[PDB]
């Protein structure tokens, strides 16, 4: 399945963040 | 402490 | 996982769990590439200092988990294996280079709201994220503390390494196979992966197209969450040829 690889369907899919998913993001200067 | 696994699996 | 917290339901769809038939109990974590492949280190299956070899018909893997202990009655899907692949030039005898190993399902899971496959880094991916500083995120179902067992899956966010830093924390030679992460002794924040983690993910989220990538499997390490000690994981990237390669000659 991969090539919808990667998009969690409770987070991507929905564009819900998780929790501390920022904290990465706020990493990759 | 592990729950028991449906023997159809084993 | 020393020092993370519960993961949110569905926040890891790839987690995967390695399960004995018996005594049933908990190998390793694993992680789902596609609906048949999964993904581990090596040396959950094979460690011939320590008497592990394990064969297909050894195991099963649990997939959609949340709970470490209780059969998730109508979420987790359970699978035998078909086979089992080892790097051919996985080290067991000095450092464990090459830690990584895939195993084809049987029969093809589905996908739900708990299940679904991570993605596998590209060039270009690998890249831009491993580098030093940059957080990636370890799950499992391992120890809580170096001496204890978590209810629930565990998540921490941990920033990978310079390659001097991790070379100068330990004896063990480290290569182009590995790289090191966690936070340093003056960082002010903790946690690593423990005993029960191994072979699970290490995944960083892109900023580019904003999905999941696998760019490390839980090694080894020596203790857990100990200060100037660093986790070390298989680099995914730097052995994708081998997996690209056994999934073209052997399913998929
Ligand atoms: C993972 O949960 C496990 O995969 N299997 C059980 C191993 C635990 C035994 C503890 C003994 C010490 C030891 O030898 N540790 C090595 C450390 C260094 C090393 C020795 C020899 C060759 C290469 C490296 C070690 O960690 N491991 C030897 C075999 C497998 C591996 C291991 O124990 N992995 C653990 C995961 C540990 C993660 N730890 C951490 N991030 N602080």
């Amino acid at each position: 399945g991969e090539a919808d690889c990667g998009l969690r369907p409770l987070f991507e899919k929905k564009s819900l963040e998780d929790k501390t998913e920022r904290e990465l993001l706020e990493s990759y200067i | 402490d592990f729950e028991e696994i449906p023997e159809e699996y084993l | 996982i020393v020092e993370g917290s519960d993961a949110e339901i569905g926040m890891s769809p790839w987690q995967v769990m390695l399960f004995r038939k018996s005594p049933q109990e908990l190998l390793c974590g694993a992680s789902l590439i596609s609906d048949r492949w999964v993904l581990t280190a090596a040396h959950c299956l094979l460690y011939p200092p320590w008497d592990k070899n394990f064969t297909e018909n050894d195991l099963l893997v649990r997939i959609g988990k949340h709970s470490r202990t209780r059969y998730e009655r109508n979420i987790e899907k359970i699978s035998m294996l078909e086979k089992i692949y080892i790097h051919p030039r996985y080290n067991w005898r000095e450092n464990l280079d090459r830690d990584i190993a895939l195993m084809k399902l049987k029969k093809p899971v589905a996908f739900s709201d708990y299940i679904h496959p991570v993605c596998l880094p590209d060039r270009e991916t690998a890249a831009s994220l491993l580098q030093a500083g940059y957080k990636g995120r370890v799950t499992g179902w391992g120890n809580l503390k170096e001496t204890g067992q978590p209810s629930v899956l565990q998540v921490v966010n941990l920033p990978i390494v310079e390659r001097p830093v991790c070379k100068d924390s330990t004896r063990i030679r480290i290569t182009d196979n590995m790289f090191c992460a966690g936070y340093k002794p003056d960082e002010g924040k903790r946690g690593d992966a423990c005993e029960g983690d191994s072979g699970g993910p290490f995944v960083m989220k892109s900023p580019f197209n904003n999905r999941w990538y696998q760019m490390g499997i839980v090694s080894w390490g020596e203790g857990c969450d100990r200060d100037g000690k660093y986790g070390f994981y298989t680099h995914v990237f730097r052995l994708k040829k081998w997996i690209q390669k056994v999934i073209d000659q052997f399913g998929e």
